[PDB]
């Protein structure tokens, strides 16, 4: 390919690009709810 | 890779349903109540195929089509394993009730009689046995729980739309 | 269903009466349009069974179609011209037309 | 189709060039635009 | 209010009258379990239950 | 939401704007031809007295430029 | 159709216009080919103003439609006649007459598998449909339109 | 939130790199995705700042609008760009720290 | 579709089945089929069909059209489809053809 | 006064929404045959059309994403080739939408500000007979003519 | 199988194409209804529940077309029965009822109706000899899908679509709610018993009982027990064809006079205004006088008949019923010089006309509105056009926006409502300031919801 085809496939791949799905703000919220009743129901 | 990528473009309700798990049938003109079931199925972890029927080539067979399923002409409306789920009303009492998570990962609703938001602590049925000859209002010494408290005056919202 | 030579002989047809209908005749009011249909799908089925040609015998049974058009519009105007002509007769568009302008002159009335 | 000869190249582009006039009993066509352009007189001057 | 009679006098018989199907037709609906065109065997299902519950 | 008011004719439409629907000019024509239609039709309509006022800002300057409708500069 | 062309002239007098089309079509004839049509679309004011030789922007022009039947070497030889000439703001060389657009770069099963005499034996009004244009002025020409049409207006001559 | 941070406080290449997005948002605003600029009314928009952390893991424009009634207009529009600032961020400007998440 | 193309120029109708209809005329009826129908002029059956049974046979005009077709029409069609408005490709097909009728064994 | 008017007014309970329209429902219904891509559009995406190029193109004259906005492969290179064609010779400007209002479907009232999906299911058949004021007087001197040829005729 | 053959015979004796005899026709209909019926309870018959049969034994009677009249008898055993042992025999009867009907027709050959009667007599000696057994449709299967798909009868129009037909009339001198009563109740429920040939005769209400005072309309008053109308029309059904019979041939009568005074005179139109008794005694004047007419100016202009003498200014002239042929050349003689005058009204009132619709066309495709009435008012067509081409002209301006629920109407003063759907428009309205007041709604709905989201 040329330098427009090369950089129109670049565009093309950082638009377009299926990224990583790792549930940690998830993860965290459960952490964070667990949390809360453990100290709301003990002291 | 094998065959050259094409947009997905079809003119009956029911081909959307059969190729995607989860379908959203949205207007360019409602922001807001697009963008909360965007909050809520993306919270689950579940692939979403969100249509705008603004600049659409089968307006017309889509909104007649979105009647028969649902009633009402209400949009956004979500489409989850061939079913209706259905608007924002129907989207939010399911994650209230705890059951947008099955109906997103596993296309089924709980039938189980009972709320499960409405706990103290962990879980457990804590009286839901049947009692003999029923008089559940006429024990007026019965155990009314601990005391709730409500607000004087409704505080100022932040926003609208903040929910 | 539908047969689908059935489907193109009614494609063919609709599209042929509608222009005669709509842009030839000027006549919208038209009743009980499935007789002139039916009688002209029968009439295709009459032409082919000695089968003379496809194109002429559509332009057979829309000669008949339009006879039968122009003579429906001349039945309708000759009763609408005896019954405009003794003053006895009206019909139930003319009373819906006229119970609901008396109604309005007396909401006119109310204010 | 109506082919153009030689012959009658000038006449045909002289009624070409006459369908838009101003001085005219019959209704002007549409362009292939579907638009209907500016009516000008003789000697090409836009009206 | 008298086939509501013959059944109270069929269950009276065989045992003492226990009402505890009533609420386990509010807590338990028809759908849940998957007897919707049996109407039968759904109530059936609940006296067995509503009197395996006062043990 | 609600639908605005009832106007019932022109001769106190014209009181209670500061315009009228109604001309007065009585143009009298017979272009029995189709009318030309223009090429920005969906656009607003810019009368001919109509001062277009030029806001450009920037980080350190703003500048303020008035023209006429047909491109005149009003003042520097 | 062969060829095509949508020649944007300057909106000169009668005359000079009349001899540019002259030379155009002596030019055509001269090669050996054909003008299958010919038609004049009247002055309009086209979105974007062309500039002529001495660099003036025209607000308006003249769109003329020249379907040709030529050989290529002869359309080239045309083409330069008619791209140089000094009336000619532009001119648009329609190409795609007998293969229709979408075929060489769509799908590759439906490259070989259509029929250039459908749109060769056409004129280019009946391959690129004006807004005027539709199926029903299509089916009225073989509809025996005449004794049909003679009842439209009986309703409004009342009224 | 409570403050807003001065730009003493960040790193210098954090100052040259919220120019940058200033600059390239500032200049291509109207060539975000159109079925998002039918509805954006441009004529309240005003980008005054952008702000950065020091190694530039996030982003936060600052914006007002004219009118503060049209603000409610312009909110969730303006939260459907920030792919698009990330795009323009990737194209547009070299020497990034980080990708940044859109504020 | 590259033997699809050199069927297509050899043989004459390769593309229309038993139905009539060709995969574009499917999609797009409008374009492909005819807009008039003229009830005139009936060429009727080709006696002549002998003397061409593939397209490099007929290279003297266009479209493989062989000279007993073009005999009603006025000389403004048959020079429109002379060898004077032939394309690139159906003058290198004729010069193909040109040695095809040379050293062919069938044909 | 006049008396071929009388015979050919003929007074109407609801006009139409445009006066073909039950025709065409009734011949639609018997084309069907039920008991009681568009041919149209690849034909007119030319240059000559600068409706139906802008139908496809957003508000400053360029494209859509195709999430947004998906086409039959063949007609977004129609819808492409005819832009710049027309855009060559003048017939359609370089930047901007001169037809974009033309192709929304999904409008909003003039006494609105945004477009609710509530108003597609109105189906208003005007079901409590509204006479508008123009209609009245034009009753009222049809009737006036039936009375007057019913004293001379 | 049979298919040729049902196909045939529903082609010869089909009502449809009798409409030279008007008795042959209704008594074709009845023959259909009743084998509509027949097979109708022999599939029920054949599906399981079986219902007593509306007639056991009868002839029915068809009628051919010679390009000729076939009786048929259907007959039931003696000993029919509701039971499962009685409902096989009565599939052979009606199989054999069938094919009666198709050998006298002369449509089927011998070979297939020696196999149905094979057919007939395997199933009688299989239903005494009990075997097992462990596909093509027979002569019933295909007949009652050769009735339903392709020879159907029209069904009976509803009183809804004959509301808006101008078929149902009244006289109003009983009163509006005896004529409301003798409508709902008796064409609700009393509509199944009326025939369907009788469903081609226009319903007026009147005091007398009548066959017809108007040409092809019959009366019926106040309110009717059914098989009292059941009695009436099986009294004089002679005059009620005829009725019929000579209202199609008055019309014919007057449309191949039309006709020929079309293609005669080289004109569109006759129009009429007056009584078509008094209309045809002219019509047959000008048919004797047709080339005195071609020796005259009289040409290309579209004819109206009315009472009084004179010309409208649109291009039709008016000539009057009551004229004689000596009166004629001086009547032709006194509105010569003014016949190309009404030849160039009339050629610029049809361009005027075809160009106002086609703006109110492109004015309906563009802004889409719920309906333009510029045909209200008695104006010129001056007015309308320019109505009508101001319209087109804001029609981009007005796009924004969609007007499906207000209705755009040509006014002698302007009614702009919004709570109804009324835009009431002078011929002479500037666009620029409906598009100012459109605006000035915008914006004050943008202003009311920025306020509204300010306030909380």
């Amino acid at each position: 390919v040329n330098k427009q085809t090369q950089k129109y496939r670049t565009k093309l791949r950082y638009r377009f690009r299926q990224p990583s799905v790792v549930p940690l703000r998830q993860t965290l919220q459960q952490r964070h709810n667990t949390i809360l009743e453990v100290l709301r129901r003990r002291r | 890779s094998a065959t050259r990528w094409l947009p997905f473009v079809s003119s009956d309700l029911k081909d959307y349903l059969n190729r995607y798990w989860a379908v959203m049938f949205t207007v360019g003109a409602r922001p807001i109540e697009t963008g909360h079931i965007r909050h809520y199925v993306s919270w689950y972890c579940t692939r979403m195929k969100v249509v705008l029927l603004d600049h659409h080539v089968y307006v017309e067979p889509l909104r007649q089509q979105l009647q028969e399923a649902s009633r009402t002409p209400e949009l956004p409306l979500l489409f989850v394993n061939k079913k209706l789920v259905g608007t924002l009303r129907d989207v939010e009492l399911l994650e209230r009730e705890k059951k947008l998570k099955d109906v997103l990962h596993f296309g089924f609703e709980w039938r189980v009689g009972g709320s499960v938001a409405a706990t103290n602590g962990q879980k457990s049925l804590m009286g839901a046995l049947p009692a003999p000859y029923g008089d559940a209002e006429f024990f007026r010494g019965r155990y009314r729980g601990p005391p709730v408290a409500r607000p004087v005056v409704s505080l100022p919202t932040l926003h609208p739309f903040a929910l | 269903t539908l047969s689908p030579e059935r489907v193109a002989l009614r494609d063919e047809l609709a599209r042929k009466s509608r222009l005669v209908a709509s842009e030839g005749m000027r006549y919208y009011n038209i009743f009980w349009v499935r007789k002139p249909l039916d009688t002209m799908e029968k009439e295709y089925y009459e032409l082919k069974r000695r089968g003379v040609d496809h194109g002429e015998a559509i332009r057979k049974v829309l000669q008949g179609f339009y006879s039968g058009l122009a003579v429906k519009k001349r039945v309708a105007a000759i009763q609408a011209e005896e019954a405009k002509l003794t003053g006895r007769f009206i019909t139930m568009r003319e009373a819906t037309v006229v119970l609901g302008v008396l109604a309005k002159l007396h909401k006119e009335q109310l204010t | 189709i109506n082919y153009v000869p030689h012959a009658q190249l000038r006449e045909h582009i002289d009624k070409e060039l006459d369908k838009y006039v101003a001085g005219k009993n019959e209704p002007y066509p549409l362009n292939f635009v579907g638009q209907m352009p500016f009516l000008e007189d003789g000697d090409g001057n836009i009206v | 209010e008298a086939q509501a009679l013959v059944q109270r006098t069929l269950e009276c018989i065989s045992r003492p009258v226990s009402a505890a199907s009533r609420q386990l037709s509010r807590t338990i609906t028809a759908e849940a379990v998957g007897l919707d065109n049996a109407p039968g065997h759904y109530t059936n299902f609940l006296e067995w239950m509503g009197r395996l519950t006062e043990t | 939401a609600v639908p605005p008011p009832r106007v019932l004719g022109g001769d106190y439409f014209k009181t209670r704007f500061g315009y009228s629907l109604v001309k007065n000019s009585e143009m009298t024509q017979g272009p029995v031809d189709y009318s030309q239609l223009d090429m920005w039709g969906e656009m607003p309509r810019y009368t001919s007295d109509m001062v277009f006022l030029y806001l450009v800002s920037r980080r350190r300057n703003t500048y303020a430029v008035a023209y006429t409708y047909e491109g005149k500069r009003i003042l520097n | 159709v062969f060829y095509s062309f949508v020649l944007v002239m300057k909106p000169r007098q009668r005359r000079f216009t009349s001899q540019a089309l002259r030379e155009i079509g002596v030019a055509v004839y001269s090669n050996g080919g054909l003008i299958r049509s010919i038609t004049n679309e009247g002055i309009m004011r086209p979105y974007s103003r062309f500039r002529d030789a001495d660099n003036t922007p025209l607000t308006y022009a003249r769109y003329i439609i020249l379907q040709l039947d030529m050989g290529e070497e002869e359309m080239g030889k045309v083409d330069k006649i008619i791209r140089e000439h000094q009336d000619v703001l532009m001119a648009l060389k329609l190409n795609n007459l007998e293969r229709p657009v979408g075929i060489r770069s769509g799908n590759k099963e439906l490259q070989a598998a259509y029929f250039p005499l459908d749109t060769f034996t056409r004129l280019e009004e009946e391959i690129n449909w004006s807004p005027q244009t539709s199926a029903d002025i299509y089916t009225q020409l073989e509809m025996n339109w005449k004794e049909f049409s003679r009842t439209r207006w009986s309703s409004f001559l009342r009224n | 939130v409570r403050l807003l941070r001065h730009e003493s406080s960040m790193s210098p290449s954090a100052r040259a790199f919220s120019e940058r997005v200033a600059y390239h948002l500032r200049r291509s605003l109207k060539a975000c995705p159109g079925h998002i600029a039918e509805h954006i009314d441009f004529t309240q928009l005003i980008i005054q700042e952008v702000l950065g952390s020091r190694r530039s893991k996030e982003i936060y424009i600052v914006w007002f609008t004219v009118d503060p009634g049209a603000r409610f207009e312009l909110e969730p529009r303006l939260h459907q760009l920030n792919h698009w600032v990330q795009q323009l961020i990737i194209k547009r400007v070299k020497r990034r720290p980080h990708i940044p998440r859109v504020t | 579709p590259v033997q699809k193309k050199r069927q297509e120029q050899m043989l004459y109708g390769v593309n229309i089945p038993e139905t009539r209809q060709m995969k574009f005329e499917e999609q797009h009826p409008l374009l492909a089929g005819a807009l008039r129908k003229l009830e005139g002029q009936p060429k009727g059956f080709p006696f002549w069909y002998r003397k061409y049974p593939t397209r490099r046979h007929a290279y003297e005009y266009r479209f493989s059209i062989p000279v007993e077709m073009l005999d009603g029409y006025n000389d403004d069609v048959k020079k429109a489809l002379s060898k004077g408005m032939m394309s690139i490709q159906e003058k290198q097909f004729a010069q193909e053809a040109m040695y095809m009728e040379r050293y062919a064994e069938h044909d | 006064g006049r008396e071929g008017w009388l015979f050919g007014q003929q007074v109407q309970l609801h006009y139409h929404r445009f006066p073909d329209e039950q025709l065409i429902t009734n011949l639609s219904r018997w084309r069907t045959g039920e008991t009681v891509p568009s041919p149209e559009v690849y034909m007119k995406l030319n240059y000559k059309n600068p409706a139906t190029i802008s139908r496809f193109l957003t508000r400053t004259g360029h494209m859509y994403p195709a999430d947004i906005l998906p086409l039959n492969p063949e007609a977004v290179v129609k819808l492409r080739v005819a832009k710049a064609q027309a855009i060559r010779i003048g017939l359609y400007p370089r930047f901007g939408n001169p037809f974009w209002f033309r192709s929304q479907k999904f409008r909003p009232k003039a006494y609105q500000e945004n477009y609710d999906p509530t108003t597609y299911s109105t189906k208003r058949t005007v079901e409590h007979f509204a006479y508008n004021w123009v209609q009245t007087d034009r009753i009222r001197r049809y009737f006036r003519e039936l009375e007057a040829v019913h004293t001379s005729g | 199988m049979y298919k040729k053959a049902l196909h045939s015979f529903f082609l010869k004796v089909h009502p449809d194409f009798f409409h030279h005899n008007r008795s042959q026709q209704t008594v074709n209909e009845s023959s259909v209804a009743r084998l509509n019926e027949l097979l109708s309870w022999a599939k029920a018959f054949k599906s399981g529940h079986l219902q007593p049969p509306p007639s056991s034994s009868f002839t029915l009677t068809f009628y051919r077309k010679p390009d000729t009249i076939i009786q048929s008898t259907f007959e039931l055993p003696s000993n029919f029965a509701p039971s499962d042992n009685h409902r096989g025999t009565v599939e052979r009867a009606v199989n054999k009822f069938l094919r009666d009907l198709l050998r006298r027709a002369a449509c089927i050959d011998s070979v297939t109706e020696s196999i149905s009667e094979a057919e007939d007599a395997t199933a009688a000696r299989a239903e005494a000899k009990p075997l097992r057994r462990r596909g093509p449709k027979s002569l019933l299967d295909e007949a009652v899908e050769s009735m339903t798909v392709q020879w159907s009868l029209t069904p009976a129009p509803t009183l809804q679509e004959l509301i808006e037909a101008d078929q149902i009339l009244f006289s109003r001198d009983l009163s509006p709610l005896q004529s409301a009563a003798a409508l709902s109740t008796l064409q609700r429920h009393l509509g199944e018993l009326n025939y369907s040939a009788w469903e081609s005769m226009p319903v007026i209400v009147s005091n007398q009982f009548s066959i017809g005072d108007l040409t092809g309309t019959i009366t019926i008053p106040w309110d009717f027990t059914p098989e009292q109308f059941h009695s009436f029309m099986a009294h004089n059904e002679k005059g009620v064809a005829r009725c019929r019979e000579v209202a199609i041939q008055y019309a014919s009568t007057i449309e191949q006079l039309i006709a020929e005074l079309c293609t005669a005179l080289e004109l569109d139109d006759i129009l009429v205004s007056c009584s078509h008794q008094d209309a045809l005694r002219l019509m047959e004047l000008l048919h004797r006088n047709r080339e005195l007419l071609i020796q005259y100016g009289l040409s290309k202009l579209t004819l109206e008949v009315g009472n009084r003498h004179a010309t409208r200014a649109n291009g039709v002239v008016i000539i009057n019923c009551s004229l004689t042929s000596e009166q004629l050349r001086p009547w032709l003689k006194a509105i010569s010089p003014k016949l190309p005058l009404q030849q160039r009204l009339y050629e610029l009132s049809k361009q005027m006309l075809e160009s106002t619709l086609w703006h109110l066309k492109e004015f309906r495709t563009m802004v889409e509105p719920g309906g333009v009435d510029a045909f209200s008012n008695d104006c010129t067509y001056a007015e309308r056009l320019q109505w009508s081409k101001e319209l087109f002209r804001i029609g981009p301006s007005l796009a924004p926006w969609d007007w499906s629920e207000m209705t755009f109407v040509l006014s002698p003063d302007v009614d702009i409502d919004w709570a109804n759907g009324l835009l009431a428009l002078p011929y002479n309205f500037d666009g620029d300031a409906l598009v100012r007041y459109v605006e000035e709604v915008q914006q004050e709905a943008k202003s009311r919801k920025r306020e509204e989201l300010l306030a909380a």
